[PDB]
């Protein structure tokens, strides 16, 4: 199942982003 | 030769439409849209990575159902950078399905991210948007 | 105070496909949509004068006049029908409003006439001829 | 009513029509 895997990788592409401008 | 009557016009259409909303756009709407653009255009170098190392079938699939999927789950907890990606993924599945049935393809996928947005959506990412005006200018 | 989340993504999903599309045509589909967009102003002038005179609230009305435009239907019918559709866009800026901008589109890009390509081509290209 | 913007619509587009079917 792609769609685990590229979520996965989704959620955590978008964590690290969100991560980068929460302290901004 | 002749041309994609339909290719065109959804063009027009969508320009048109395009600077409508940004016209009626509020001021500190319109710093939140350029920090969209941003951050969005951030997330796509990543975005497309993966997408692309998935394959062709999945970088540009004939369906609505993988990625509205993908949509759904990044939206279901979430925060301002879920959000975010889930908006650039529906644009770079919108600028694959540029012509014809791909249209209305493109239109389900709209409709999954606006509808599953969440109730915090408007106060969240007003504030983390605004993190994104200021470290850019 | 507090922005219409919803808003600010359409705004920029709408100009990113736009641009998308833009990209993707062909030299002379260009040609086209520059003409398409000449001759569309050229009818929204009296266009916005009849829908003036109806004020009016739904987007049952407008469904029914584009498809009524695309009945055998003609160049003119077929941008006066586009320009209509953009004008109810420009009205239907936030909310579910943009879903019925969506679906007034489907309507108008689902009953065009079969010959509508080559129909296009030729008539807007004597649209370009005369304004360079 | 309807109709009535309805025929008036046509009436643009054919003028519209006119003009660039003899070009």
């Amino acid at each position: 199942q792609w769609a685990r895997e590229i979520g996965a990788q989704l959620r955590r592409m978008a964590d690290d982003l969100n991560a980068q401008y929460e302290r901004r | 030769d002749d041309i994609d009557a339909s290719a065109v016009m959804a063009a027009y259409l969508a320009r048109e439409y395009a600077e409508a909303v940004e016209e009626q756009l509020t001021p500190r709407e319109r710093d939140a849209l350029e920090a969209l653009r941003v951050s969005g255009e951030e997330v796509r170098s990543p975005l497309l990575q993966e997408l692309s190392n998935a394959g062709e079938h999945r970088a540009n699939p004939e369906n609505s159902h993988i990625p509205a999927a993908l949509v759904s789950a990044l939206l279901e907890p979430t925060s301002p950078g879920r959000m975010v990606t889930a908006v650039e993924l529906c644009a770079q599945m919108g600028r694959l399905w540029t012509r014809g049935r791909q249209l209305v393809d493109f239109m389900r996928l709209v409709y999954v991210l606006l509808d599953r947005l969440p109730p915090t959506a408007d106060e969240d990412l007003g504030a983390w948007l605004q993190a994104v005006a200021r470290v850019h200018g």
